[PDB]
RNA sequence: CCCGGUGAGGCGGGGGGGCGAGCCGGGCUCUCGCUUCUGGCGCCAAGCGCCCGGCCGGCCGGGCGCGACCCGCUCCGGGG
RNA sequence: CGCCGUUCCGAAGGGACGGGCGAUGGCCUCCGUUGCCCUCAGCCGAUCGAAAGGGAGUCGGGUUCAGAUCCCCGAAUCCG
């Protein structure tokens, strides 16, 4: 609907039921959540890397 | 008090209020738009006469500058009549025609009897 | 007892890594015009070369002498407003049924006795807006042997009379009792204002470069002094 | 006392005057064109010109540019005769205190 | 004789520029704390087509290391720079293309 | 006096921490002080110390320091 | 006289939630009011510029010598 219309509507009427609800595909999202984990879990092996080459060095 | 922001903003100090010491002018000046002023006379025009007749309504030459506000206001204080609903259309004339449309149990035809128009 | 909820998290605040906190930053703030104007003219007082007849109004009397200063100086204000008329009235009733010795104030009065040689101590305040006011003040003082010295602060020197500012101040005549202090103190003055006139009409004042460029120029002579250091062994 | 400050005012080129007078030129230079004072920065002239130290006397200090007047005509282009083609030397007739 | 065509150019108001589509200036990242002593990483949004100009302007988005923000900045892109790259600038950036350092 | 930039945001010294040249645990030369696999998130304080404030050491609710080194004379630079 | 200038040499915000203090009107209970601090706040330039750009929301039938999405009847609709 135009822009001004949304006032109108209920907000069942204009957000799916999901995290990132209409305002991002759900691909997008599922692909995003993916890489979030990944990246913090590469972070957290590289953070045990570095204590474990401070333990020898 | 640390600066957190680079930004000096002018800080704000107190602002009184007018307290005058002797008013400008003497006294407040009369309302000129009075409920008289505010409607001048009414139409007597088969134009205006089959409104009244048939849509219950009357047709007033009413002062330029009044709201349809006023008008209903105006006509429940010199009438004493409810009122439907006010539309106003400035003539070529110059002067501001205005159909009243009285309220349903009101009779158009029966308070311009009284009034004198009829 | 200790709680296993309340965990510690440690914010990081390296580059990139987290938002930085909400520091302090009272040094790098934009200041308005007149701010930066008087901030900059104080260093104006540090970089240009000040003759020494204006750097002559830094070398100030001292904190422990402005006290007994001001204590002599706190017996002989001028009267007020009110015991004015409390005089006029009791003099009234005087008249029904001498002067006291008191300050003296004002430029146009000061050196005007200077030149009658009436006064016997003369205080200077040291921060005159139109420094062109007091400039001669030292020198005339000098010259007729007057015992001056400057004070700082005209506020303080403004509340000794009953006024907002004041410029310079003058004792005449003291007191019996009072005239022992003030020969104690007028010694102590002269000894440090009139006795050393010479070495006070040529000293030069400012004329120092900010610690930024100053810091920037004791590194390259440290660095050619350990050269010398260094190079010969 | 306030022959002391006149006799002073007019060793602008010694040491101190030149030292005051250019601390003053600086500051003012960095104010607008057009500021009222606090209170009168020579109290001697001041005098001498009539000022009494009381209420209603107050004290605009104003800066002007320098250099004469430069007649406001298009590139070049006064039309007349020769006599009247100069525009860059010519002077103003009212001083540049009379304009402040 | 008539102001030559030359010299009508220096006032304007015909020969000004035609800067109505055009969508900012393009200017490099404004030196900071960072930029000056580490490395800022940004990310591309998308490369665009600026008009009445032969070379093509990249939204850089980096994020406010002040505030909660993420600022945009219009580069001029170099060849190579495709959209989701990352590109570091500051002292201590490294060196590939489309890595603005010192 | 001029120029450029910025919401004038960490400038200059000094201290504190780590790596290597070295002398025999202690002083110097150095440098760094925490972000490079990905089109993700990132503020509005966790924590420790100190104090206070009401109801019954126990509930409730506030403030200060560290966290987030100290000291400084131009906001930083570039011209001059 | 004025002209230049529209973010440029500027102390350019009179606003908001919460808290504390203070007052007020009444089921003075519990909300509302306004006074004082505390906390927070970016912006980007006053204002003007389109009856063809952007811009929520009305249609049927009847009616006048001339007016109808405007009056009458009947059906709706937006905003507060
Ligand atoms: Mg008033
Ligand atoms: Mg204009
Ligand atoms: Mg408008
Ligand atoms: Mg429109």
């Amino acid at each position: 609907v135009r822009p001004k219309v949304l006032m109108r509507l209920s907000k069942t009427k204009k957000h799916v039921s999901r995290a990132y609800g209409g305002s991002m595909c759900a691909k997008c999202v599922r692909d995003r959540i993916k890489r979030a984990f990944l990246i913090e879990e590469q972070k957290i092996v590289v953070k045990v890397l570095k204590a474990q080459a401070q333990s020898q060095k | 008090k640390i600066r957190t922001s680079p930004t000096f903003r002018r800080p704000k100090t107190l602002r009184l209020r007018r307290q005058p010491k002797y008013p400008r002018k003497s006294a407040p000046r009369r309302n000129k738009l009075d409920h008289y002023a505010i409607i001048k006379f009414p139409l007597t025009t088969e134009s205006a006469m089959k409104k009244i007749e048939d849509n219950n309504t009357l047709v007033f030459i009413v002062d330029v500058k009044a709201n349809k506000h006023q008008i209903k206001q105006a006509v429940k204080k010199l009438y004493d009549i409810d009122v439907a609903k006010v539309n106003t259309l400035i003539r070529p004339d110059g002067e501001k025609k205005a159909y009243v449309r009285l309220a349903p149990d009101y009779d158009a035809l029966d308070v311009a009897n009284k009034i004198g128009i009829i | 007892v200790v709680n296993p909820l309340f965990e510690k998290r440690p914010k990081n605040f390296g580059i990139g890594q987290d938002i930085q906190p909400k520091r302090d930053l009272t040094r790098f703030v934009k200041w308005p015009r007149y701010i930066r104007l008087q901030r900059q003219r104080a260093i104006l007082y540090k970089r240009l070369k000040v003759p020494p007849a204006i750097n002559q109004f830094t070398q100030v009397l001292d904190r422990q002498t402005a006290t007994q200063l001001l204590k002599l100086a706190h017996k002989y204000r001028p009267e007020t407003k009110q015991e004015k008329k409390q005089r006029l009235l009791a003099r009234a009733e005087k008249k029904a049924a001498k002067r006291p010795p008191v300050l003296r104030a004002g430029v146009n009065t000061v050196t005007t006795l200077v030149e009658n040689k009436k006064a016997q101590l003369v205080v200077i305040a040291h921060d005159v807006d139109p420094i062109e006011l007091v400039v001669f003040l030292p020198a005339l003082c000098r010259k007729m042997g007057v015992p001056y010295c400057i004070l700082k602060g005209k506020a303080r020197l403004g509340r000794l009379v009953h006024r907002k500012t004041c410029t310079t101040v003058a004792f005449t005549q003291v007191n019996s009792e009072d005239k022992g202090a003030l020969a104690k103190l007028v010694e102590a003055i002269r000894t440090n204002y009139n006795d050393r006139y010479d070495e006070i009409r040529r000293h030069w004042g400012g004329n120092v470069l900010g610690p930024k460029s100053v810091a920037r120029i004791a590194k390259l002579e440290k660095a050619k002094a350990k050269e010398l250091a260094t190079k010969l062994g | 006392g306030y022959k002391y400050i006149q006799e002073l005012w007019r060793k602008k080129q010694s040491d101190v005057m030149r030292f005051l007078l250019r601390v003053r030129c600086w500051q003012y230079r960095q104010l607008s064109a057009l500021h009222r004072a606090p209170r009168p920065t020579r109290p001697d002239k001041a005098r001498r010109l009539g000022y009494k130290a009381k209420q209603g006397y107050v004290i605009y200090r104003i800066r002007v540019r320098r250099g004469g007047r430069k007649r406001p005509v298009p590139k070049g282009a006064t039309y007349g005769k020769p006599v009247h083609h100069g525009v860059n030397q010519l002077k103003f007739a009212r001083s540049l205190q009379s304009v402040a | 004789g008539r102001v030559i065509r030359g010299q009508r150019k220096g006032a304007g108001s015909v020969f000004r520029a035609h800067v109505k589509h055009r969508k900012g200036a393009a200017r490099l990242r404004a030196v900071d704390f960072a930029e000056r002593h580490g490395y800022i990483k940004g990310i591309v949004k998308d490369i665009i087509h600026d008009p009445g100009r032969g070379a093509p302007l990249a939204k850089v988005v980096f994020r406010d290391p002040y505030r909660f923000k993420k600022r945009t900045e219009l580069f001029i892109a170099a060849e190579g720079i495709h959209t989701g790259q990352f590109v570091y600038c500051g002292k201590k950036a490294q060196l590939n293309i489309g890595n603005v350092l010192p």
